[PDB]
Order: C-alpha cells, then structure tokens, then sequence
C-alpha cells in the first residue's frame, strides 16, 4: 500500500520527485516523470504538495486538475497545481435612473 | 455560481446612500471567466429593490436630490460577493454546486499562501495571477516543491524561452519593469545581495518567492498613471506605429495602426501648412479631436469629414502640406481653459503624418 | 462514498513500475495463453508445437519464410479479407505445426484482436488435433445440422460461411468428408467465442446450441 | 464569519433612540483581523430598517428631533457581534463554516 | 498504542514534556523536543494541556494550531497554542443622515 | 470482474471498440460489435 497523505488519489512521492499524466490509447495514467519518453512527448513535469490535497488550497485536488475531471471553465493555465484557480467578480454600473 | 453582490450607492466623498445585497431578481447562476451578466450584446440589469422580497424601491431625501441634480457625482462600490462553488463528483463524472460552501471560506485562504503577480502585456490589461509560494514560517506551507521565478513567469503567462530568453509572444522580458511593494521589494533586495547580482533580468531562475509577494509588470515603452493604466508613449513609438498608410484621400486616411498603441490615444488634430508656413487647424477644438475609427479588418480608419460639415478637406493649392497630429491621454484636455480656450492651441501634439497635396489625390 | 470511487479509478489510472516496452509486449500475450486451457496446448507440443511472440510483420520470420504467396490472402473471423503481412497471428499446417503471433499492449485492450488469435487455435484443434481420430465424428455432425435448419439465421450468420448458408439440402454426412476444410472453420469459430469471455455469451445467444456444446465439450 | 452586530442609536446621556441587529442588507461574510468591512477605500455601509424584511424606517419623534438639532450629540454603541466559526477539515483540507457554532 | 487524552492527535507526554514541529523533505514530522537539533534549527518549543483538545480553549485544535492546518487569516503569533485566536469586533459611525 | 472505471455499468473495452444493444426475445442485450450479425440486422455501432 503506497501512502498519500494528502488523501487527494497521488501519492507522495510523485508529488515530490515529479510525475505526469499521459494517454496510452484511450486511457489517463499517472506515471512519475521519466525525462526519456514525456520530455519528447512535450509532457509537463508536475510537483505538488505530499500533504495538501489541493497544493493551491483552491476548492480543487491536485488529482483533478492534472487529469481534468474539473469544471471545464476553469483556465487552462489554471489546470497546473501551483496555479491558484479563483474567480475576481466587480461591477460597473452603465446607467442611473431618478 | 449563484453569484450575489453587496453593492452600495454613495453620493459625494463618501456619503453612502444605501447598501443593497443583490437579490432574486439580480441572481447571476453562471459567471464563468472572460465574461459578463447579462451578455454584452443584451442589456444591463436593473437594481431597484431595498426589500428582501423587493417591494420597496430606493430612497432619496431632498437635500441629496438638489446636490445630486447638481454635481451628478453617483457612485457605485462593489463590497462583497456571494457565490457558491460546484465540485466534481467521482460518482457520475457530475459537478455540483454545493449550496453550503461558498468562496468566502477560500478567497483568504488563497490570498494568504500565494504570491501575487500582475501584468498587463497583453492588450495593456491587467491580468492578475496568484502562485503557491512557500511561507518559510509555516510548517505545512513549506510541504510545496520550490518555485522560481522564471518558471513561475513561464507556467502562469504562457512565458517561454524559445532561445533561452524568457520571452512573453515575440518580445523580450528585458522590455517590460518590475515593480514591489516595500516588504517584497525588500526580500527581492536582500536575495539579490545575498546572490552578489545586479541585473534582476540575469537572474530569475534564482528568485525565490514567498507568499503574499505582490509583483507587478508592465511594459518599458508607456507611461502609466496613478492606477497603473496605459497613458502614453514616447514619440518614436508613437511615430513607428504609423508608417503604414494605406488610403490617401481627401476624405480620411486608412492606416494598419498596431492595437496596442492606438489604446492610448486620445484622438487626432488635422492642419495644414503653407509652403511659408501657416497653422489653420480643421478640427480647431478640444472635443473636435474623436475622428479615429477601427474598421472590423484590422485597420484603424481616420475620417476628416466628420469635422468638416460633411464635406472632405480644402486643397487651396495642391503644393500644401496636410498634416494629421495625434494626441496621448496624458496630453489630452476634456475641457477648455481659464478664461474661453476651446482651441488645439495649449495641446502637446506628436507629428504622424506629412505629406503634400498632389500625392493625395 | 466519493473517495471509494477515487480509489477504484486509480487503481486502474495509476501505475508505477515500468516493466517496459519488450517485458509488456511478451506479458501481454503470455496472458491470452492463460485464457486457453492447457488441455489443448500441451496436445500442441505433444505433436511438436512450437509458439513463438514475433515483431514486426509475420511474413519476415526465420521459421515462416516465403511459402505459398497465395495463402498470405486471409480472411479474419468476420470473413473479411487481409494481408497476412499486417496481420497479428497465424498458424502453420505441416507436419511440424508451429503457431506465431506478433506482440502488442492490445492484447489486454483488443478483444478483436484477441478473438482471431482464439480462431486461428481453434484451427490447430479442428484438424492438427481432431482430424486424426475425428471419426465417427456424429458427435458433432449433428449439432451443425441445427444451425443449418432452424429459425433466427443468426447462428449460420455468425459461424457458416457463405457457402454452407446458402447450401439448401440439409447437410449431408459426406460433407465432413468432401469438406473437412468447411467444417473445421466452424468449430475454429465457436471454439473463438467461447474461450473470448466477453464474445462467450454472444455464443450462447445467436448460436445455443454451438455453446451448448462446446460448454459440454472442454470441461468433459 | 457571517458578522452582525447588534447596535444602538442613543440620544443624550443615556436617552437610547432604537437597538437594531444587522440585517441581510449589513452582512459581512468576512471579517479578517486588521482589516474594515467594507475597505477604506470604500463608502461605508447604510442601516436605516428597523424590520427583519428592511420595510420600516428608522423614526424619531419631535421632541427628539428638536433635541437632536440642538445639542447634535447622537452616539451609537456596539452591544453584541454575532459570527460564526469556519473550522479545518481533516477529509479535504478544506475550511468550512459551521453556521450553527457562533463565537 | 500511545495515549491523548485530548483526542486532538498528539499524545500527552509530548505536550507535557516539550515538542516540536519539522519538515525534512517535503513532510511535517512531530518530534519530541531535543535540544542538540532543534535548537540550532531555531525551532519553538511548545508546551500544551494533556487534556485539552484546545488549550487556549479557542475553536483550533493545538495540533492543528503547530501543524499549520488552520484558516490561514488567524494572526503568525497566535499560531502558538499557549496565544488565543479570537476576533474583537467594534462599529464606528462615520456620517448621520436625517 | 470485468473493470468499468466510468461506473455507468457498461465496461470500458465495449465503449472503446464499439458495442450495440439488442433484444432476442424480449430482452435487451449488451453486446460488443460484430460486423456479421449487427450490420445486417442495421443496429448501430456505439
Ligand atoms: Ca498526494
Ligand atoms: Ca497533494
Ligand atoms: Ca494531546
Ligand atoms: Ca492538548
Ligand atoms: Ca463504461
């Protein structure tokens, strides 16, 4: 039994050391980073937090956002886990009426 | 999700007419990013209701009525949101909402850990990202992998170094400043004697951040106002983004203006020159200055018949000079002077464009 | 609960050690093999069997050469026709039998794939291991002739040819003989969707009564 | 979190005018230490219902009127502040309020 | 099998006797206090109730409180579990309308 | 036990290399995609 502190699906030692998720034929798998293969790929290398479940503390594990089962309008440079994922909402105001 | 502002009128300095929390009929169910509610094709919403069941309309006293009628100042603040947050389910594959859990229990949360950084090269907007830095005082803060600068720069900003320079599209890093607020402006002074380097710009995959770091970048070229907007340039940008003309008429001028630089103009003046030298300016007022129009091909469009009484420009003598000025946000006026100056006399004009008059048309 | 199903997609999702590219493609067929029962593999080597895990194309092998370009035309078991030469599997009739397969991942994914490796044993057994001692052969002579006439084709559809179909006397008991060829093919079939776990229900439906015997036949 | 103050309106010495607890309209989902709700560089907030539905104004008679408009000495005292708790949780990390705690 | 009594997952001689929190690579290990290390590293030695869940009886655990698994807007010196976390609110009025 | 990872009862190799549905008698059948039989009957591949 592989530990994972976090509790988020991943384990420790490949938030650490890095890992990468990568189809096969039609099927996610989370390998740990080997520089042979995903660096020709074009794979990112990906590290994260052993003990937060979301390393970015946003409402959002590690696990779903490298392998994409999350809101589709999340920002794809927000699907990496050291990006925060956060709306800013403000409101301007077009008309007066008296 | 869900979404409902606290807003709040305010007259004056800061007398606040009302605070009003958005009710059912001002319910947003989606505001995903890049967006608006309602779309920007349909109209605004209306906000009438001081009730919790919006049967009491907003209420004004008389004395606020005459100073409003008067001065026409008005305005709005935006003090908190309300919205929900919808969660993946690894049941059925189907996000959520969670009515409970709301993002004031994260905002903080996030603001606390992260470092902020904000940036405005891409169309001279700001665009605000926060990453996870280690807080060195905190024992779970420091669990994360250690973050740079310069990958920080390349994962948040699409940054790449396509010839190992770290280059936002095709412009170099070196174009754009740095800017601290005085915690991390000191952190980045004492990592920066602590590496014996000079140059930030050499170094940054050697920074080291933290959280609650504010960082901002902006573009070397414009110069920039109290709240960090795109005012001006200098005249050889200026100058350098106008040497494509396309239509040379008597009726306007059509020109490949770049999108970023026609940002910061406020508007154009049109003169002529004798062959001895005269200034009779067509559009001789201060709100006469609005001709520049952007066709939806790319090319911003200059029209001198707008401030002519319909009719194109007066060539007296085809061997004038017909020159068209431009005028920076920082330079423009929007009303006229002391005593009755509704003329381009007082105005600090950039020269873009000098031809003759047989070359015209 | 949500955590339970995370632990299930992981399980599946996530892997650690590499075996490699060699080590899997050799697994991968090791566990078709599995499938088969070992009643019929060591009757392979009994009459000197030889199985080989081969790369690239089949036709370029040191134990298959260049023999008989005719017979590199092949039909799947859909009947649709194939250039052996793409091809995954075949097996080889000669007094030295001799089975080669090519090696691939898709052998845990391609149920196709491994539902003409199944055909092509199913070959092996209906004439290198049955065409011997076939005779009397009425044991299944006879279940062949209630496919042939019955309602629902789709038992014929699913293991006649386009010949036996269309054939419109019932079967003779001198076919077996003119057309050994023809008659093994089918038990080559049927042997293929029976061993095929998935495909082995499908046996039971469009075709019960071949099911119903290839059930009695392997475990008794 | 969830911050509503129960205040008071008092002419004179001790001459309480209303005591009114934050409504809907006066909420502050957030209330961090060293900070205003709503920022400095805002406006702050409007109270003027006495209803728990923000349907009746805030009314004074003659006399205090009178009184107010002479002496203009109106003070407003900071009774009791409800709020709620959000606590860590061990299953996700996440920090969730629970509304029926209150400090 | 290790008592608490406190329940709030640390033992009780530890919260007698002195401790400490510490990351070693990328994990928070709750040590005993020793001087020779933990010292020289600069670490606080805490002290905490063997019966109390919360020893400063705010609504964060002590665990939670020296872990760092807390709202993070709660104040670096109350982080300690001897300091209480309590929020003082008062109103100021700034303008009248009549 | 044949893995369905997406837990909408029908495993994961069907969905990847085609599958149909028919009925027999009055019953409905989850069947992988054969090109003999499902063609001519017209069902289609899924
Ligand atoms: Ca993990
Ligand atoms: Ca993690
Ligand atoms: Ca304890
Ligand atoms: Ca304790
Ligand atoms: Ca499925």
């Amino acid at each position: 039994t592989v530990p994972d502190r976090d509790n988020d699906g991943i384990p420790d030692s490949l938030e650490v050391e890095g890992y990468t998720v990568d189809v096969k034929n039609k099927r996610t798998f989370l390998s740990p980073w080997i520089s042979n293969i995903h660096e020709k790929k074009g794979l990112t290398k990906y590290k994260s937090s052993p003990e937060k479940w979301s390393t970015a503390s946003d409402p959002y594990s590690d696990f779903e956002k490298v392998t994409g089962r999350i809101d589709k309008n999340v920002s794809p440079e927000a699907r990496h886990p050291l990006v925060a994922a956060y709306p800013i909402v403000h409101v301007d105001m077009e008309n007066i009426i008296l | 999700y869900n979404v409902l502002p606290t807003t709040s009128l305010v007259l004056g300095k800061n007398q606040t007419l009302a605070t009003i929390k958005a009710k059912e009929n001002q319910l947003s169910q989606i505001l995903a990013p890049n967006n608006y509610y309602p779309s920007k094709n349909l109209a605004p919403i209306a906000l009438n209701a001081q009730d919790d069941f919006s049967s009491t309309p907003i209420t004004m006293n008389y004395n606020q009525f005459l100073e409003l009628e008067k001065t026409k100042q008005l305005r709005l603040d935006t003090d908190q949101v309300y919205g929900n947050i919808a969660t993946y389910n690894f049941e059925n594959g189907r996000v959520r909402v969670d009515t409970g859990s709301n993002w004031s229990e994260v905002l903080p949360q996030i603001q606390e850990t992260t470092a902020r950084i904000i940036f405005n090269g891409k169309d001279l907007n700001l665009v605000e990202r926060r990453i996870a830095a280690v807080n060195p005082s905190d024992p779970l803060e420091t669990t994360k992998p250690d973050m740079t600068l310069k990958e920080a720069l390349k994962i948040a900003f699409g940054f790449n170094e396509p010839n190992g320079n770290l280059q936002y599209q095709g412009k170099d890093i070196t174009e754009f400043d740095f800017n601290f607020d005085q915690q991390t402006s000191q952190n980045i002074k004492n990592q920066l004697a602590e590496l014996n380097a000079t140059n930030i710009y050499t170094v940054l995959d050697k920074i080291k951040l933290n959280a609650k770091m504010n960082i901002l970048i902006r573009d070397k070229r414009f110069h920039y106002d109290r709240n960090n907007i795109a005012v001006g340039a200098d005249e050889s940008v200026v100058k350098e983004a106008h040497r494509e003309v396309i239509n040379s008429s008597t009726e306007g001028l059509l020109l490949n203006i770049d999108k970023d630089i026609r940002k910061i103009l406020s508007g154009y003046i049109v003169e002529i020159e004798d062959t001895e030298g005269l200034k009779e300016v067509i559009n001789d007022r201060y709100d006469m200055l609005n001709i520049s129009s952007l066709r939806q091909d790319g090319k911003t469009f200059i029209d001198f018949k707008k401030y002519n009484d319909k009719l194109p420009l007066y060539i007296s003598n085809p061997n004038y000079k017909v020159n068209v000025y431009a005028v920076t946000k920082e330079n423009t006026i929007i009303n006229p002077s002391e005593n009755g100056d509704t003329s381009t006399n007082g105005i600090k004009k950039i020269l873009i464009f000098s031809k003759k008059g047989y070359e015209i048309g | 609960t949500q955590e339970e199903h995370l632990k299930e997609i992981m399980k599946h999702i996530v892997k650690i050690e590499v075996k490699g590219e060699e080590a899997v493609k050799k697994e991968a067929a090791e566990k078709l093999l599995e499938k088969v029962p070992s009643d019929v593999l060591e009757m392979y080597k009994a009459i000197g069997g030889k199985i080989y895990i081969v790369d690239g194309d089949i036709t370029k092998h040191i134990s298959l050469e260049a023999l008989s370009e005719d017979k590199k035309k092949i039909k799947d078991i859909y009947g649709k026709d194939a250039l052996l030469h793409e091809h995954y599997v075949y097996a080889k009739e000669g007094y030295e039998p001799v089975l080669v397969i090519q090696s691939s991942e898709d052998y845990v994914e391609n149920t196709e794939k491994a539902l003409n490796v199944y055909y092509e044993i199913g070959k092996i057994l209906s004439r290198d291991i049955l065409s011997k001692i076939n005779q009397p052969y009425q044991k299944f002579l006879d279940v062949l002739n209630t496919i042939k006439n019955a309602s629902d084709s789709d038992g014929q559809d699913l293991l006649f040819t386009n010949q036996l179909k269309e054939h419109p006397t019932d079967f003779s008991v001198e076919f077996l003989e003119q057309n050994s060829n023809e008659v093994q093919e089918v038990f080559a079939k049927a042997f293929a969707y029976y061993i095929e776990p998935q495909h082995r229900d499908v046996l039971q439906l469009y075709a019960p009564e071949a099911f119903n015997y290839m059930d009695k036949f392997n475990e008794q």
